[PDB]
């Protein structure tokens, strides 16, 4: 099972797993990226590192990680990846999807957690290329396949 | 998501204007961590409340679960918009202002998140 997974900041401060958004603010915390993910996996510690940046959560059945990598130095750009818990497998999740018979490019664009049956399953909102609509998009980790997409706002 | 009957303008907007947006939590999250988590849909005028997001703005909780922060962002580009009244849903009013933003989306953030009080 994934334990102590930490997130550091360009900066070196590290955000320990549900850390709140008003924790860091009232350390007196500006934004800054986030360059790598670390965690434990029995008796190894394990990371990605990406200087552009990441965004990285824990899928709840605690045995994978959704890593939103970015691919250039702007922070919008990015490919979202689905990484075994002991980081020797992972798989691209895809943002080209079918959404009303038509092929839609797009991007992932950040994490949300909603009620699931299955701890396997987590959410990535992405942002459709031609018009910037919302997406909700569930993932099953367990398999690396897109469960269901929905339009969000 | 607008009022009906009332005309709802398409407009380009300079750099440099503010408008305040409601965040959901994984948003907040990610503009904490460095990314540009910028929804379709801001204000121009404060947003007081959690009560006033979701009666007055129509966030959805089936759309954002938590609104309990909000962000100013800040145009970086000249930006288009939809500008009009927010319509009612559910069973919420709505009645205010909001901005859409068309294509793309040329916003900073300014600042860090906000606490909004639940009422």
């Amino acid at each position: 099972m994934i334990s102590d997974f930490e997130r550091i900041r360009e900066d070196g401060k590290v955000i320990d797993e549900n850390m709140t958004v008003d924790q860091m603010i009232a350390l007196g915390w500006s934004p800054c990226r986030v360059v790598e993910a670390r965690w434990r996996w029995q008796e190894q510690l394990l990371s990605v590192v990406n200087s552009r940046g990441l965004l990285a959560i824990v899928v709840p059945d605690r045995q994978h990680l959704a890593i939103l990598w970015n691919d250039d130095d702007t922070g919008v750009a990015a490919t979202l990846y689905v990484v075994s818990g002991d980081r020797q497998q992972q798989i691209r999740i895809a943002d080209q999807l079918l959404i009303n018979g038509q092929l839609e490019a797009g991007i992932y664009s950040w994490f949300e957690q909603f009620p699931q049956v299955s701890p396997s399953i987590f959410t990535c909102m992405f942002s459709r290329q031609r018009d910037q609509a919302m997406f909700r998009v569930d993932i099953d980790a367990s398999t690396g396949d897109i469960v269901s997409i929905q339009h969000s706002r | 998501a607008w009022l009906e009957g009332t005309q709802v303008k398409t407009e380009i907007v300079p750099p440099g204007r503010q408008y305040q947006m409601v965040v959901a939590k994984g948003q907040a999250e990610a503009i904490m961590q460095g990314k540009p988590a910028f929804g379709g849909f801001a204000a121009p005028e404060p947003i007081p409340s959690q009560a006033y997001a979701r009666d007055k703005l129509v966030i959805l909780d089936r759309f954002k679960t938590d609104v309990s922060h909000v962000i100013t962002v800040e145009t970086t580009a000249p930006q288009k918009i939809h500008s009009g009244i927010t319509g009612p849903l559910e069973n919420y009013k709505g009645g205010v202002q909001q901005v859409e933003f068309v294509g793309d989306r040329n916003l900073k953030i300014v600042g860090t998140p906000g606490v909004l009080p639940v009422e």
